[PDB]
């Protein structure tokens, strides 16, 4: 379902934070 | 010649709250002031104050109150 | 009321008819952590570029 | 006591070319089925969350989804003009997907009220045999409202305009200084502003001005007439 | 700290549009909203002063 | 147009706000048809107030049913339906004040 | 629901999910009533401290 | 245009509104207008039947 | 021909409620008139219609009349209890 | 109008605050009419105060079912369900042996 | 008043080859069966959206589907 | 009130601290009130203590039912149920008591 | 020995506008109507885990769950303003999904509790035939409390 | 479940277009 | 689902070694 995708997706958005910045 | 800006002010936040006879973007010169508030249900007397500059005698404006009922009978 | 730009806008149809609009209101980065990667390697080959000029 | 219950309940149907059905008496050989679904209360959402690790829930919202209304006419096979092929291809030309048709149900206990309704899916009847050879047919119907209310007739209030505020535009400043105008106060009392258990959203038609406007109009270019 | 004041071309019958000087759009997410879904996010600044050269 | 009025509470003094219901019989006043529809009255902070044509009415409220003829005047509601209301059914508190009383009375000098 | 990550010699996150009617949920949202805008967070367990900032 | 005098009027008025807010209905689920064109910008048809 | 009537409540608002009318299929004046069972409804409680003369059926939610339509004009009450 | 008032509790002596519930038939008092409404009071911190309109009242409480008549002036509940199940209405005006030599007592204020 | 229900309704299959078959009267040995399903309306998609929170839905298009029939042929 | 007391063990002479129940009729006595509730009490490391209102009560414990008269001064409740009466006594005179005794209070000398 | 079992068992709907029903002695004409889901215990969700090859779970937490509350009353279809009408529209008057009713439950074992009672689907009958028609009628209510505990 | 994985790739390689070119 | 999602995953890093030395 896209809500499983989706949920990866935000993860993986919080733990790139560790490699990049503004 | 176009008819003037008589409106119709509609209050539900789902259409465009200001429409005027002419096609003018009324609405767009309320600068996002907004109509907010529902009368709510099992709402007895009201009295309504309205004010007006610019208007001659025998002008009238309306107040127009829908009837939707979440049932074919009873609810009253 | 928060205001600010219109940045991007996707439409969308299907044969059931409009999927709508998509409205990205001031500067959202890509929701895919995928197209934030492509984004900044656009960013390194611009700079790589002008670094070998 | 002893009584016989045979209510007053009277139940027609008005189709997109403006013709006529009477399900309570059958006049046009079409009467309602004993079966139906979404008739009262139309169908709610009700959203709850998890108050983190702690006992119940909190409610967020609810919403009124589309009624979904089931059910099924009872088609008699009369001579003529009245088969049950005539009048099963008059019922079905009452209906549409993009245009409304509305049912109406009338009792003494609440008057009249209307509901707004379309084809969902399309009318089916069951064929175990030639459906013209069959003494009645009942069709099924799957319906949706989706403005899902009973409606009754708008209320309009007139409010009269008595005293002339006219002013000269000329000698202001701009936007005008509206503290300094003249006005007048118009009051209006509604004795029932919603009788009903819905919310309400007021509407207003209000007259724009008797007076010509200070400058033409050149379709193309800003109006600059406004403050004059 | 003025009343606000319009593009005359508002005013116009038949435009619709946004001009910069008076925007009127907004998407309420109040009760009976009609918007499908959302994510509103706020950043915080992250940055006080800037080195650069080399 | 007559205006039929009443004060509406509860054992208690406070309000009662339950509907009351107003219905005829097809007749003709003044010319125009009247028809049987059944008009839901609230009464408003206890007070009910209904301009009623003249002639045969019905009232309805809760299990009762009553008929009235609306006087052609401005009366009070209770007028019309007292004559339909059962008597409340008799209690025993003017026995036993009747016994209590008839004393040979005290008189103590302090 | 949270998380918090320590790595080391090298950025860890964290992160909270709230409901909008928390008292501490409104005072992160308004940041009219913070003076001093910058939010930090600690998570504090077995002597060991997270600490961070909102990003 | 209307009599802004009349109750008549003000259902006019009203009317013209309703007629309005139907053509936005009508025009919200109108596909876009497709067409294509060539490398020199001559136009081949109007596309109409994709998925 | 020309009918009429003013219609209300018992508290004398109008009843804007439809009334319905029809008749067996005839001729009248070089005109077929048709079985179709036609809603009228009252505006601000008045009804004012045309109806052919001689037999019309009337309803009103559950009344049912069969009344007799003069050449004259008329009140709609005056021909309801004529039936 | 009038206020009718008791102290209520338990076999302990703590206040008991269940509710007492009042009603009347439909009829006229003060020119106003009185309805069969079902009014339900709780007793606060053992005090039980209620205004009743007089004449004819039901009192229910848990079991018990006590039809009563409201003076025209302030009293304790308790003697109104006394007299209410003491003297039926068909007590045949048997005079209380003088109110049992009424108790040979009486105090001025 | 009494009455027999005799409809005049003929059901014919022209096959790909262009031989036919009569299924109401059978002279080719074949007809058709009780239980048909797919005669009379074509299936119809109807879409509709709720979003949001206000009462009810928007309809957005309705397609003619594919129409399916099943049916059976008594072959004696 | 009147305070009623036990000390409450098992066989082997530790503690029991299951609940007793006191409850009475509807009656009034001094100025108040005294209703249907069944009060519950704990005895506290298996001492009882309660403190009760004089005059008729029930007592509850387990399978047993008793009615007891509460005495107008501090007592073991043993001795209570070891005498207490098969049936409870009835307020007919008491009742007719409270109907004089309220007419009076509605309108003194 | 031998005995009827007649408990003094009282349940009442306190209605969002402050209207009261009777539903053990239905003196506004509507009963409780047989069959009640949810009344005598609030769900739990026990979590455990078995991570590994050791024999048996681990506990880690249990959470009081809001409770559904499924159950139906019975309205009787009398005359004038006591028909199954406006007995069904009286009784719909005392529900909402954003303001909490009160069910209050009296026993004389252990007194008066109440539970803060919110709809959570669209009460509904079934209708074969005309509700009006029938002598009786069943509302089914499914019935949430977010706050799931009886209070005094 | 692989087919909308399928779909969300190549949602996402027609939206890497922006950010790059031969 | 999340183990499609796994799998899919651990391909995707058995074939970016054809693009990377650690």
């Amino acid at each position: 379902v896209d809500d499983a995708i989706a949920v990866k997706n935000n993860e993986v958005n919080k733990q790139a934070l560790t490699y990049t910045r503004r | 010649t176009y008819p003037a800006e008589n409106v119709v002010v509609d209050s539900d936040p789902r259409e465009e709250q200001v429409s005027s006879e002419s096609g003018s973007p009324i609405w767009e010169r309320m600068n996002s002031v907004r109509f907010l508030h529902y009368i709510p249900p099992y709402t007895g007397e009201v009295t309504f104050k309205l004010s007006v500059s610019g208007a001659v005698p025998g002008q009238i404006a309306t107040l127009r109150l829908p009837r939707a009922w979440s049932r074919p009978w009873g609810l009253e | 009321i928060f205001v600010e730009r219109v940045t991007k806008l996707t439409y969308e149809w299907t044969s059931d008819g409009p999927k709508g609009w998509t409205i990205t209101i001031g500067y959202k980065e890509p929701e895919d952590p995928i197209l934030k990667a492509f984004e900044l390697i656009q960013y390194i080959n611009s700079n790589l570029g002008q670094l070998g000029i | 006591a002893s009584r016989l219950l045979d209510p007053d309940t009277l139940v027609e149907l008005e189709g997109v070319n403006g013709e006529w059905f009477d399900l309570t008496n059958g006049t046009e050989g079409i009467y309602l089925a004993t079966e139906v679904t979404g008739l009262l209360d139309p169908p709610v959402k009700a959203t709850y969350e998890e108050p983190g690790n702690f006992p119940g829930a909190r409610y967020l919202n609810h919403r009124v989804l589309r009624r979904d209304l089931v059910f099924g006419v009872e088609i008699l096979n009369d001579e003529n003009d009245e088969t049950w092929l005539r009048r099963d291809s008059a019922w079905r030309k009452a209906w549409s997907f993009k245009r409304d048709a509305k049912l109406h149900i009338t009792t003494g206990e609440s008057g009249h009220r209307y509901l707004k309704v379309r084809l969902f899916e399309s009318p089916t009847t069951d064929m175990v045999t030639d459906p013209r050879g069959r003494e009645v047919n009942i069709t099924k119907m799957v319906v949706v409202a989706g403005d899902p209310f009973w409606y009754e007739d708008d209320v309009v209030y007139p409010i009269e305009v008595q005293e002339d505020t006219t002013f000269d535009p000329n000698p202001l400043p701009w936007p005008w200084p509206q503290p300094e105008l003249p006005v007048e106060d118009i009051e209006i009392t509604v004795p029932n502003a919603n009788p009903t258990d819905n919310i309400i959203w007021p509407k207003w038609t209000l007259p724009g001005s008797s007076e010509k406007p200070a400058e033409p109009y050149i379709p193309g270019l800003p109006w600059l007439g406004a403050p004059k | 700290t003025g009343l606000p004041t319009y593009p005359g071309e508002y005013y116009t019958p038949g435009f619709l549009g946004t001009y910069p000087k008076a925007p009127h759009v907004v998407f309420m997410e109040s009760p009976y909203t009609g918007i499908e879904s959302s994510k509103f996010t706020y950043t915080e600044a992250t940055d006080t002063s800037f080195v650069l050269g080399g | 147009t007559v205006t039929i009025t009443a004060d509406v509470r509860d054992v208690t003094g406070q309000p009662d706000n339950q509907q009351w219901v107003f219905s005829t019989v097809l007749r003709q006043q003044d010319g125009s048809i009247l028809t049987q529809k059944q008009v839901r009255v609230n009464p408003v902070d206890g007070a009910l107030s209904v301009e009623l044509e003249p002639g045969f009415a019905i009232v309805v409220y809760g299990e009762y049913r009553w008929f009235i003829e609306v006087p052609e005047t401005d009366a009070g509601l209770w007028g019309l339906i007292a004559t339909s209301v059962a008597v409340p059914p008799d209690t025993s508190a003017e026995l036993l004040a009747d016994a209590v009383n008839g004393y040979l009375d005290a008189n103590p000098p302090s | 629901s949270h998380k918090f990550e320590f790595i080391e010699n090298e950025t860890g996150t964290a992160s909270i999910t709230i409901s909008l009617d928390h008292y501490l949920a409104k005072w992160i949202a308004s940041h009219k009533g913070r003076a001093r805008r910058n939010v930090h967070v600690s998570f504090d367990k077995q002597g060991a401290r997270w600490t961070g900032r909102m990003d | 245009a209307a009599d802004m005098t009349t109750l008549a009027g003000h259902q006019q008025l009203w009317d013209t509104v309703m007629k309005r807010r139907q053509k936005r209905e009508d025009e919200r689920i109108a596909p876009p207008l497709i067409r294509l064109w060539d490398g020199d910008y001559k136009l081949r048809g109007q596309l109409v039947g994709e998925r | 021909t020309t009918v009429t009537a003013t219609v209300h409540d018992i508290s004398g608002r109008p009843d804007d409620s439809h009334w319905t009318f029809s008749s067996d299929l005839r001729e009248q004046d070089g005109v077929i008139i048709t079985p179709r069972v036609v809603r009228v409804k009252p505006f601000n409680g008045e009804l004012a219609l045309t109806l052919p003369p001689g037999p019309v059926r009337v309803t009103h939610h559950q009344d049912r009349w069969l009344i007799d339509v003069p050449e004259e004009d008329s009140d709609l009450w005056d021909l309801i209890e004529a039936a």
